[PDB]
Order: C-alpha cells, then structure tokens, then sequence
C-alpha cells in the first residue's frame, strides 16, 4: 500500500537522521 | 635505554627498558603524553594498550639528518610544544599525529600508527580474489576533486631567531598553478621551530596532495580479511585498466617439462624479459622467469616448487610497466564473511 | 543469510580532502581583533598569564615563555645581602 | 649550575645615605614534573626582555 | 529570458511533439586534449546523427539533475558515460582524470535534424534551432569498470577561494615569473636553487630575495622588508 | 601484520573451507565479578564447546559491525545476548549494568576444536591457532525481558576527556588519600568531615587545609594560596 | 524492480533529513 | 519480508542524512 509505505519509510528515514547527527557529534568526525 | 639523547644515535636491540632524560623527540613526546599519571591519562588506559615498537620505528625514522636551505644538517621535525589552554584530549593528540604525518588505528587489539614510509608489498590481489557485485565489476575507483587539489600552502611556524614571534611561510607549484587553477589554504606547523621544518612540512602536504589523487575500493575473501590487518601496501593488479592478461589461478600443473596449464590466454614480453609469481606451501611469493609460451596456452617454468595443487594464483610481471601500488585505510567487515577494503 | 547494501564509500571520504586522509591536520586558532593582528600559536605563550583558570602547563624544549603567576608581593627590602660589610654611607 | 634546585643572586649596587628602597617578589610557576633547568648558567631570566 | 527564436518556441505548443534529442560536447582544448562528439541514439540509417554538417557518434551518456538556483548550494548535475573496452579509462589515465575541462549540451527537436538522418529527407531543417548550456567537470566520483560517474558544476562558482587575494610577505615574492610584475626579459640567470645556469629550460625564480638580486628587478618585489615588527 | 600462524593463513585461502566458531569471554575481574564463556555454538554430542582444555557453554550471543578505522570517531561494535529466564537482569542489578567491563572474541577453525567435539576424534588439532580481539562495554542500550543489547568500545578511546588534567590552585587539594602524591601513612586522625576519630574504616580527608592541619602534613598540600590575585 | 525502489529510497530520505537539520537547529535543538 | 527491508531501509536513509549534512555543510547552504 502506498500511504502507509511513504509515512514509514518517512519516520525511519527522520530516525536514521537523528541517530547520524547524535553519532557524528562526538569528538571527531566532520563535527556536524 | 639504546637512545642516546645527544647525538640521537642507536647501538643494538632494544628492550622494553625506559630510563629518565631530557629528550625532544616527538614520538617519546607522545608516548609520554599518552601514558602517565596525573595529567598523562594513566588512570584510563595502562601502558600496554599502545604500540612502543611503532613509536620506536617513529622516533627512528624522525631524525635523519634532512639537509637545510641553510647548508646545516637538522633532525626532521623537533618537538617543541607549550600547552596552556585546557582542550579536548582527542584534539591534542590529532595535533600531535599530525606533525610526524601519521595515523592512530586500534589494529592488533593495540593502538598502533602508521605513516606513508616506503614500504614493501605485502600481498597480491586480481580478478579470482574479489568478488564482483551484481552490477558487474568488482573494482571500484575514484579520484579527487579540481577545487580540493590544494597546491598554495601558508604555514605557521614559531621564529627563534627574530623575537620567538609567529610567522608565516608560502609553498607552492608554478606547473600546479598552470594546470590546475591556485587554492591557497592555511595550517600552523604544530610544534615547528624552524623554517626548514615548516617548508618540509608544507611540501608534503602539496606533494602528497598531488601526486596520491586516486582511491580504489573492492571486495574480498576470508584469507585477505584475516590476512590483512590495517595500513598496509598492496599491488591491486587489474587487467580491465591495463588492457591485457595479468593472471589468475593455474588449472594445473607437470613436473617433467614444468607444462604448467592456465586458463587465460597470455601474451610474453617482446625481446627483454618477463617472469610470473606463483605460491608454495608457506604462502611464498616464488618467482620464476619465463622463455617460452608453448601452445599459446601452457606455460614452461624453470623450477617449480611441487606445492601447488589448484587453487595457486599466478601473475604474469613484464618489463617497462608502472606496477600499481594501494594502501589500505578502510577496512570493514560484514556477516557474509568477506571484507570490504577501500584503499589509495 | 546475505549481507546486502555494501555502499562502498571510498568517493564520499575523499570528498574533503586527501591529504586527511594520511594526516588529520593541525588545528588552528581563532582571530581575536582586540588583539590587533597578531596570530596566536597553539604551542607557546610568550606573555606570563595567571595562576588561575590556565591550567598547569607543559614544557617540551626551549622555548624562553612566561608562566602563571601565583604571589606577587612588594615590600621594603633589607640594606645588605649578608655578611659582616653592612655599610650605609 | 642545574640538577634540580638552584640558587643566585647579583651582587647590588646600593646605599650612598641613607635611603630606603622598595622589593618586588613574585613566585611563577612554569610547567609540571621534573624539568631541566636553564639551559644557561643564570642569565636565562629575563626581565622586560632584556 | 531565452535566446529561443520564433520558430521552435511557436513549435513547442502543439500536442502532437517530436522526438527530443540530447547532443554532448566535451572540450579539453584548455586543458591539454581534443573536442569530443557524443550522442545518447543514431539515426536511422545506423549512422552517426549529422547537425550543423559535423557529426555525433552513439555512445551511452545521461545528464540528471540540472537545477539552476540563487539560493542554498550550488548547481552539481551527474553525468554518466559507460566505460566498456577501456575507453573512458584511457583518457582518465592521461588527462588527469578529466578534470578542469568543459562539457556543453544542446538540446534539438526532431524535425529539425539534417536530412541526410532520414530516407526521406526532412523539408524543415533549420541548422540554428537548439539550446545550449555549458558547465565544467569538477571530479570523477566514480569510473568502474562498466560505467563513469561525473559531477558538474558551474564555472562561475566560488568554493575555497578567499577575495582579498593580496598577502603580505616578508622575504617571498608573491606573483609569477616573467608575467606582469617582473618585467624580465633578458637571458636565463638563475635556477631553483639559485645556481648560475644560463639555459632557458631551467631557469626558475627561487622566490627569494637573492633571487631578485640576480635578476637586478628587486625594485618590483613583492615582499616587504619589515619581519622585525613582531619582536618589537 | 597480524599474529596468526602459518598453518592457519594456509588452510584460510583452500577452496573448501570449515566451519567458523566465535566464543566470547566475558571478564569483569576489574569490576568485581567473574568470568563468563559463552559460545553461539556446541558440538555434535549436545556439549558444550572444549577449546585449550576449558568449556565454552553454549548460549545465545551474537556480535555486530565490527570496524576499525583512523579517521573519524572510533567505531562501536554492538552484541546481542538473549535475556531469558532474566540470566543478564541477575547480574546487570548487581554489577552496574556490566560497565567498564571487559569483552574478548576468539575466532577459531572447525578444524581445530579438541577431539572431544567429534566421534570420530579431529586428528587436525593445534590449541593455538585463533584471531583475538578485545573491547570494553560502554552501555547497555536496549533492556527487556527478550534480549540485550550492549554497546562496544575501544579502550584507548578518548570521548570527554581533557589533555592537561591540574586545576593549579583553588582552597581545596585535588588529589588522592594516602597515594604515592599525599605521602601519609600514619594512624586515623579525620573523617569525611572536620571530626576527630580514631578508626581505620572511617579514614576520610575532607581535602581542605583544616584536613592538612589535622595530619600534620601541609607541605605536600596541592592548593596555591593566592584567592586575592583574583581580586587585587 | 530494484532500482527505482532503490532512487525513491534515496530521494525520500532527503527532505525527511533536510527537515531534521532545519527543525533540530532553531529554539532548543542541538544546532545540527 | 520483515526486518530484512527495515535494515535496508535504516542503512539507506543514514547514508541519505551523511550525504545531506555533507552537501549542506559546504560553502553554500546553511552550514549544518
Ligand atoms: S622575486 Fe623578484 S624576480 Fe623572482 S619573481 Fe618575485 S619579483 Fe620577479
Ligand atoms: S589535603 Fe593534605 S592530606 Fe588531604 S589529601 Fe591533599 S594532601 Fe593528602
């Protein structure tokens, strides 16, 4: 099904940002 | 205990000994700023979490008598550092690792580093050793940018002659400003004392930025994962840039005439010279020179080693050819049992 | 099972630069304009701080640099370093 | 001379009646753990940059 | 607005469209290389697509993400070229992997190709017809050994680049050799080094004071003799 | 290079390989407790795993994303443990949720196992042929009455951690009791607070000057008294 | 088919992190 | 079929937020 889809993969794709900026603003990395 | 600190000399094998004296050396500098009470962070790691043998080949490798503009005959780098400004830890340490142009890596459950000395092959990898994906090719290449080739470099260095004041030298290319267009960038030569220093340093950054512009990616069995820990020199030969034939696993093999069967169709050399690089049994490199191709297919050598069974990888080596070197810097590993290797 | 969705990355890294990539480069300091134009070093202080929120610096070679200072005090001294010669006239 | 304490002084040029004359003490402290000395004998220290 | 003329906009209302055909120019005479001529489909004779008299080979080439804007980022569209037989690769390996040189795309519609691209010869060509935008190649973010990946981007663009261009030096020359600033012509005097050479393939300012000495210009250099304005 | 053996490195490139076996030991000696084997597998005769003479019992677990790179942040390897019949809830109660603690993987070769593994018995044995690697939990991410998840660390890793680690002066000392800095060695004169005692279980130093005053020990005192240069 | 699941994958979870910077940089966030 | 595609999709939309917190923390843009 479509709608259903889109807002899943949606809500994981804002996951997966969160995690990548909590993950990268350590002590190195490119310190986002 | 081996280090004399005057004329910086070594006389023997070293042991895991340390004695007390004044020395400048950057890589003991960082030894000791790695591990120590206080102030050191001893109470976080011991010291047998750090490699002190790679630190010995690093405090070796700095003094070598580089020759100066001036006519002397100077150390390479010299630690000449004044901390005093509280920092993060792991900013301190990349200031550090950055002077003596190296890397820090957890290899070997140690913390080790690494440099771009010239060093020797390690092992060989071609077209039987990856694993291509669906797309079709297993290489993967890639190169740098127009704007991110830098090749004007302003470096900040401490002036002990005029008034212990900062000053700033330029390096740059004239043929790098011809072809490229000019981008000028910045950087403090961390613990430089000297112009010589500071110029050397520049250097290496814009000849190591020019010249290395190329990183392979690829894909690779158990053996290589487990072979290869970290940070080393490989060949990636590659018959698909090179348009030709440069080898892969023999189907079989004789004894009497050496009738060695592949399965590629090779090409010998013109007039010159041309050997192959087979295994043995302790995992070897042996190499043998090549007279004739007979049958276009089967290949006679002078003196096999009667240790290869099917599997043996040969490689085929001309004259006149720029053999094509890689250093690994990115290794990951996956649940299917093969690493991936991203290397320059 | 299968382990997919590799995503070979060695183009993304090389995208700020190479010489990163051996090296990770040394920091550089921030331009306060009160201090005119002049550039500060990350690894020697010339000028004598206070003892107080610097932290207890290191020494690695040479360097004629200041300190922190943690007394300063003025008085009135004495009329002779020692000794019996205690003349005034 | 070095090691690990050391001491000096310079003989002061003073008196011509009497006077009274001030005396500036200051303690610094420079680095942590054991340092070496100056690498000089005592003309290391400098004041005002001289 | 757009250097459209009146025809092909007047043709580009109807319902019933022609076919669009995309035609790739890779210029490298700036750089050290030749002008190269792509087309993503042929005629149908089987024959290279004729326009303006010259000729554009079939060969697999693909543009995507063309996004003029004046906010945010820059403009970087991804063009890719399949490298099979070693072809793209040859040239990467010579002409440092395609980098500074310049690619234009022009847009045509069908019917207004030469008629030798059809049996039976097309009545409405018109040679002048087309849409042209340039950009230049900034990396190589990909080469396999079945495809090419390269990243565009607009010539105009500023990234890494600082506006007050002058630097104040204390014993370094700050300009080239011969260009503007050193008005030297006379014989090769000097080297690297600064070693009394007098070949012309040789000769190299060394940037430096003694090297102006040499040349007898050190009223044109570059780097102001101030260095003690730090100690005092 | 790596520490493995040639036997191994050989067997690594055959074409038809054995099974590979991971076991984790599990070490909080350092912590205060014991030390655990677990192994993801058993052998044939429902056993569990005898390597180098010791038992390996089988129990869930499995290792994820290990990595090791030198540039950007260090790389943290996650492990799965089933919590069932709350075996870890038992011990992360009573160890502080297993921080600081120590994880140790061994992976071996089918082929090297003891003959107690097999029927038949493995003539093929060697007890010292394995890759080993070692790592610190950090935390416990997910905990629930399914399974368990625990983050892994390098233990050279340097997250919130300061170079220069003295704070100079203040009213107050900044170091240990009865370290090799403090130098006191003699009979229980203070506790936490500014209270005569006399017992060795209540020995506290409230690391003020008064605590000095009462252990007759001020020149070894790690507080510049200066407070006026603030203020003057 | 793959790759266009794989595109739309890729160009959904762009503005989804275009909206995470943007949201997690303005009052209280951790400014990307 | 189940966790498989939502590994997928988590590994995609990370590499998504790389690329975007990589592209925006350039010259141009907003400097994430
Ligand atoms: S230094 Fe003197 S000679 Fe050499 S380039 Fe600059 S100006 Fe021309
Ligand atoms: S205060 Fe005096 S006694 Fe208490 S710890 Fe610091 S030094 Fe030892």
């Amino acid at each position: 099904i479509g709608p259903a889809a889109l807002k899943a993969v949606y809500d994981m794709a804002r996951k997966g940002a969160r995690d990548e900026i909590q993950t990268q603003m350590r002590d190195g990395g490119l310190f986002s | 205990s081996n280090y004399n600190p005057q004329t910086r000399q070594y006389s023997g094998i070293w042991d895991g000994t340390f004695k007390p004296a004044y020395s400048n050396n950057m890589a003991w500098c960082l030894w000791d700023m790695l591990t120590h009470p206080r102030y050191g962070m001893g109470k976080r790691l011991g010291a047998a979490d750090v490699d002190k043998w790679a630190l010995y080949v690093i405090g070796q490798y700095c003094d070598q008598s580089v020759p100066d503009g001036f006519g002397g005959t100077e150390p390479r780098i010299t630690c000449n550092a004044y901390l005093t400004t509280q920092r993060k830890a792991w900013d301190v340490l990349s200031d550090f690792c950055s002077a003596m142009r190296c890397m820090p890596v957890w290899n070997g459950q140690t913390l080790t580093f690494v440099q771009d000395r010239p060093s020797d092959k390690t092992w060989t990898y071609n077209r039987s050793n990856v694993v291509m994906p669906d797309d079709g090719a297993p290489f993967r290449y890639s190169f740098s940018a127009l704007k991110d080739r830098h090749n004007a470099v302003e470096v900040n260095w401490i002036d002990p002659n005029n008034g212990w004041e900062t000053a700033t030298e330029l390096v740059e290319d004239t043929q790098a400003i011809a072809r490229y267009g000019r981008n000028v960038t910045k950087m403090d030569a961390f613990g430089c004392t000297s112009r010589g220093q500071a110029h050397r340093a520049g250097l290496w950054l814009i000849k190591t930025e020019l010249l290395e512009t190329q990183t392979v990616d690829f894909s690779v069995g158990a053996e290589g994962l487990r072979h290869v820990p970290g940070d080393v020199i490989e060949i990636c030969d590659d018959d698909y840039a090179g348009i030709s034939t440069g080898g892969r696993v023999l189907a079989v093999n004789s004894q009497t005439r050496t009738l060695t069967l592949d399965r590629e169709i090779t090409l010998p050399s013109s007039g010159t010279a041309l050997i192959s690089l087979v295994d043995g049994s302790g995992n070897p490199v042996s190499v043998e020179v090549q007279s004739v191709t007979d049958g276009v297919k089967v290949k006679v050598s002078r003196v096999p080693d009667g240790v290869a069974e099917y599997s043996v990888w040969e490689l085929k080596l001309p004259t006149l050819r720029q053999r094509l070197f890689r250093c690994v810097s990115i290794r990951e590993n996956d649940d299917g049992t093969y690493a991936i290797t991203a290397v320059q | 099972g299968m382990t997919g969705i590799l995503f070979s990355l060695g183009a993304s890294m090389v995208l700020g630069g190479v010489a990163q990539m051996l090296a990770p480069k040394a920091r550089t300091p921030r331009i306060q304009t009160t201090d005119n134009g002049k550039q500060n070093t990350y690894f020697s202080s010339l000028d004598n701080m206070v003892a107080q929120g610097n932290v207890l610096p290191v020494l690695y070679g040479e360097m004629r640099v200041g300190s922190r200072v943690v007394s300063q005090e003025i008085s009135t001294a004495d009329e002779g370093d020692g000794g019996q010669v205690v003349v005034i006239g | 001379m070095g090691k690990g304490s050391s001491k000096g002084h310079t003989p002061r040029e003073a008196k011509d009646n009497l006077k009274s004359t001030q005396l500036l003490s200051v303690i610094d402290a420079i680095s942590e753990g054991p340092i070496e000395g100056p690498v000089d004998g005592l003309k290391s220290v400098l004041l005002n940059s001289t | 607005m757009q250097d459209i003329r009146q025809e092909t906009l007047n043709e580009c209302t109807r319902a019933e469209q022609s076919a669009s055909v995309v035609l790739w120019e890779i210029d490298l005479t700036e750089v050290g290389g030749e002008r190269y001529f792509f087309c993503n489909e042929q005629n149908e004779k089987g024959e290279p697509v004729t326009w303006q008299g010259r000729q554009y080979q079939p060969y697999p080439i693909q543009g995507s993400g063309f996004e003029l804007n004046g906010k945010g980022t820059s403009t970087r569209p991804t063009l890719t070229v399949s490298n099979l037989y070693g072809m793209v690769t040859g040239m990467a390996e010579d002409m440092q992997s395609l980098v500074g040189g310049t690619v234009v795309r022009r847009k045509v519609y069908a019917r207004f190709l030469d008629a030798v691209n059809f049996v039976n010869g097309n009545s409405y060509a018109d040679p002048e017809q087309e849409v042209i935008s340039r950009w230049r190649i900034e990396q190589c973010s990909e080469l396999s050994a079945v495809s090419a990946s390269f990243v565009l981007s607009t010539p105009t663009e500023t990234d890494g680049a600082v506006f007050p261009g002058r630097i104040m030096l204390a014993n370094t020359c700050t300009w080239t050799y011969r260009g503007d600033e050193c008005g030297y012509s006379g014989p090769a005097v000097a080297d690297e080094y600064d070693q009394p050479t007098s070949d012309i393939t040789k000769d190299k300012c060394s940037k430096c004071l003694s090297g102006c000495k040499f040349r007898n210009n050190v009223g044109n250099f570059g780097g102001f003799l101030s260095i003690n304005k730090l100690s005092q």
